[PDB]
C-alpha cells in the first residue's frame, strides 16, 4: 500500500538542469516531511533536500544549496527536486524519503548522471 | 489609506524569535517565557542612541534601520494598536543613563518625538538608589506585576547605561475552560520524570493544523483565541511524549506562525491543557552577542555618540523579565508533555510572547 516512486533522472551535460519528482500513495502525505537523499558506490548516502509538511521550511545539504530547490504539493501527493548548474560530482542515485517520526518510508531511487 | 505595520511587526518579531532561540538553546531544558516584540522594541530604541559599527551590528541583526522614514511612526502606531483594546497585559521599556553624562543637544527631543518615552537619568555611584529607581520603574509600569529585577545586582558604581524590558500577560479566553473540568494529571517532563499538575479541559471547535519539521518531527498546532479576537495563543505540542521540543524551536520564525494561521481549520477537539504560571528573567548580553551585537557591551568599542560624546559608554546590563499566567478565565489533544506557546497579535502578526513549558 505505501508507495514512493521517483522519476525524472537521466543523463545531462554539466551546467544543465533536471526536475525529479516522486509520486506517493498509501499514507497521509500532507502530515509527512519529504526528503531527497543521494548515494553512489563508494560514497555514503547523504541528505540533499528536506521540506516540512506545510510552510515550506526547507533544508539542503551543503554541496547543493543555491543550485537545488525542493518543493511539494499535498493535493497532488507529489514532491519535486529541481536541480540546476549540475556538475559531474552530482552523479548518483537520488532517493525520496517520507518521514513522520518514528515512521520513515523510502522510494526505489532514480539515477542521475552528469557527464 | 494606511495598512497595519505587519512588515515591521514581522521584522521585529523575527529578530525577537531569533533572540529566543539563543536563550532556549543555552537553557538546560527549563521553562522559558519571553517577548520577541519586547526585545525588538528596546533594541530599536537603542538604535537611536548608537552610531558606527555598533549601529551596524544592530541593524544587521534586526533587519532594519530606525533612521528610515516612518519606521518609528509605524512602531509607535504598532505599540498603540497593540495596547489599544487593553490588567490583562502590561509592558514597559526603559533606558537608564548616568545623570552626569553630557547628552548630545537634540537627542531627547528626538527620542521623545519618535517613541513617546524618555531616557531616564540616574546616578549609579549611588548603587542602592539606582537599583531602587529601576525596580520601582518596572514594578509601577507593569501594574505591580513585575516587582523585582535580580539582574540589577550586577549594577555598581561603574554602571553608565542599562536597558530593561518587562511584560506581564494573563489573558481571558474567548471560550473559557469550565471550572468543573479542571483535574490533576501526570505531566511527563523531558528528563523522564512525571509531576502531578492541575489541568484544564474543554471540548470545542479549535483552529488546528498538523506540523512536521523538515527532519520529520511531528506537532499538533492549536489556536486559542483570547476574549478579544485581537490576540491568540498558539500551542505547538509534540504529537507523542517521545518527540523532542527543540526541533521545532530551532526552526521557528514569525513567517511560520502566520503560515499555520493560514492553514488552520476549525475542527472539534477535546483540549486538555495545564494551568501554568511562568516567570523568566533573561540577561540579554550573551544572546545578543551570539547574533553579532558585540560592540554595544564593550567599554571602548561601543559607539553611543548619538547619545553622548563622553566615553567610556557601553551597555553594562540588558535584561528582559516576563511573567505569563494561564488559567481557566472524537479527537483529543492531551498536553501532558513539554510544549511551546506563542501569543500573537493577529492584525499585525506581532509575536508578543513565546515560550517553552518544560514543567507547569
Amino acid at each position: 500500500q505505501v508507495q514512493l516512486v521517483e522519476s525524472g533522472g537521466g543523463l545531462v551535460q554539466p551546467g544543465g538542469r533536471l526536475r525529479l519528482s516522486c509520486a506517493a500513495s498509501g499514507f497521509t502525505f500532507r502530515t509527512y516531511a519529504m526528503q531527497w537523499y543521494r548515494q553512489s558506490p563508494g560514497t555514503e548516502r547523504e541528505l540533499v533536500a528536506a521540506i516540512s509538511n506545510i510552510g515550506g521550511v526547507t533544508d539542503y545539504g551543503d554541496s547543493v544549496k543555491g543550485r537545488f530547490t525542493i518543493s511539494r504539493d499535498n493535493a497532488k501527493t507529489t514532491v519535486y527536486l529541481e536541480m540546476n548548474s549540475l556538475k559531474p560530482e552530482d552523479t548518483a542515485t537520488y532517493y525520496c524519503s517520507a518521514v513522520r517520526l518514528p515512521q520513515r518510508y523510502w522510494g526505489r531511487g532514480t539515477q542521475v548522471t552528469v557527464s | 489609506v494606511h495598512h497595519p505595520p505587519s512588515y515591521v511587526a514581522h521584522l521585529a518579531s523575527d529578530f525577537g524569535v531569533r533572540v529566543f532561540q539563543q536563550v532556549a538553546q543555552a537553557s538546560k531544558d527549563r521553562n522559558v517565557v519571553f517577548s520577541p516584540y519586547g526585545v525588538a522594541s528596546v533594541l530599536a530604541m537603542l538604535q537611536l542612541t548608537t552610531g558606527g559599527e555598533t549601529q551596524q551590528q544592530i541593524q544587521a541583526a534586526m533587519g532594519f534601520k530606525i533612521d528610515d522614514k516612518g519606521m518609528a511612526p509605524a512602531l509607535r502606531h504598532l505599540y498603540k494598536e497593540l495596547m489599544g483594546p487593553w490588567d490583562e497585559i502590561s509592558t514597559t521599556d526603559a533606558i537608564f543613563v548616568q545623570r552626569d553624562l553630557k547628552l548630545v543637544q537634540g537627542f531627547m527631543p528626538h527620542f521623545f518625538r519618535l517613541f513617546r518615552s524618555t531616557v531616564k537619568q540616574v546616578d549609579f555611584s549611588e548603587v542602592e538608589r539606582a537599583r531602587f529607581i529601576i525596580n520601582d520603574w518596572v514594578k509601577t509600569h507593569t501594574k505591580g506585576m513585575i516587582s523585582h529585577l535580580l539582574g540589577t545586582g550586577a549594577v555598581d558604581q561603574l554602571t553608565r547605561l542599562v536597558l530593561v524590558n518587562a511584560l506581564y500577560f494573563n489573558g481571558q479566553w474567548k471560550t473559557p475552560f469550565p471550572d468543573s473540568s479542571t483535574h490533576r494529571r501526570l505531566f511527563h517532563k523531558s528528563d523522564g520524570s512525571t509531576v502531578s499538575v492541575p489541568m484544564m479541559a474543554q471540548t470545542n471547535k479549535f483552529n488546528y493544523t498538523e506540523f512536521t519539521t523538515p527532519d520529520g518531527h511531528y506537532y499538533d498546532i492549536l489556536e486559542l483565541p483570547y476574549h478579544g479576537d485581537t490576540l491568540s495563543m498558539f500551542i505547538a505540542a509534540p504529537y507523542e511524549k517521545e518527540v523532542p521540543l527543540s526541533a521545532l524551536t530551532n526552526i521557528l520564525s514569525a513567517q511560520l506562525i502566520s503560515h499555520w494561521k493560514g492553514n488552520m481549520t476549525r475542527l472539534p477537539r477535546l483540549l486538555v491543557l495545564p494551568k501554568f504560571s511562568l516567570e523568566t528573567e533573561v540577561d540579554l548580553r550573551k544572546p545578543l552577542e551570539n547574533l553579532g551585537m558585540t560592540d554595544m557591551f564593550r567599554p571602548f568599542q561601543a559607539d553611543f555618540t548619538s547619545l553622548s560624546d563622553q566615553e567610556p559608554l557601553h551597555v553594562a546590563l540588558a535584561l528582559q523579565k516576563v511573567k505569563i499566567e494561564v488559567n481557566e478565565s472524537p479527537e483529543e489533544i492531551i498536553i501532558d508533555r513539554p510544549f511551546l506557546f506563542v501569543v500573537r497579535h493577529n492584525p499585525t502578526g506581532t509575536v508578543l510572547f513565546m515560550g517553552q513549558v518544560m514543567e507547569p
